[PDB]
């Protein structure tokens, strides 16, 4: 019982690391995906 | 040492600033030195 | 009137590009970055 | 923002670096400017 307490504990640590890597590759911009579509965006704005 | 310093990035220690400030998305140019030198130490603390 | 037509056109894109290079080139990354990192990091609290 | 500035203290802004960097007793002079910088934007963001 104690152990599977352990386990969630860590479960939720892990995602809340996991959620901040995410956010942060997108702002640095290490996201490619993320810049195609804001370059994309950009792009649009201009030519409209 | 050699090895860590001529590898040395300055957009890591710009993710180690932005990560070590979550309510900001923007960080100083000049917390670039400080993770640098923080970084540096904490790796060379934990090979030791 | 229309005879005036391509002045005015001239004078709009003088006033307007500016602008539009300045908020798209300047605000929305940052606006978009922070709007992500502000509502994702205490939803993951909550969620963990 | 006038009484905030008026009563700005260096130690203050020296023991938020500190805090922002568990891992190390002791925080470059030039993180008191970073600090100073951050938490005068914070608090008034949240006066506003």
């Amino acid at each position: 019982l104690t152990l599977l307490n352990q386990e969630m504990q860590n479960l939720g640590i892990e995602f809340k690391k996991y959620m901040s890597a995410q956010i942060n590759d997108v702002v640095i911009g290490n996201d490619r995906e993320f810049d195609q579509d804001f370059t994309k965006l950009k792009a649009r704005m201009v030519a409209r | 040492l050699d090895e860590l310093l001529k590898t040395f990035s300055v957009m890591n220690a710009y993710k180690r600033a932005t990560e070590s400030h979550p309510r900001n998305s923007t960080a100083p140019f000049i917390a670039v030195l400080v993770e640098a030198l923080y970084y540096l130490a904490n790796e060379l603390e934990d090979a030791f | 009137i229309v005879e005036a037509e391509p002045a005015i056109k001239e004078l709009l894109k003088l006033d307007f590009e500016p602008k539009v290079f300045n908020t798209v080139r300047k605000n929305f990354r940052q606006t978009v970055n922070n709007t992500l990192k502000t509502h994702l990091l205490p939803m993951a609290e909550e969620q963990a």
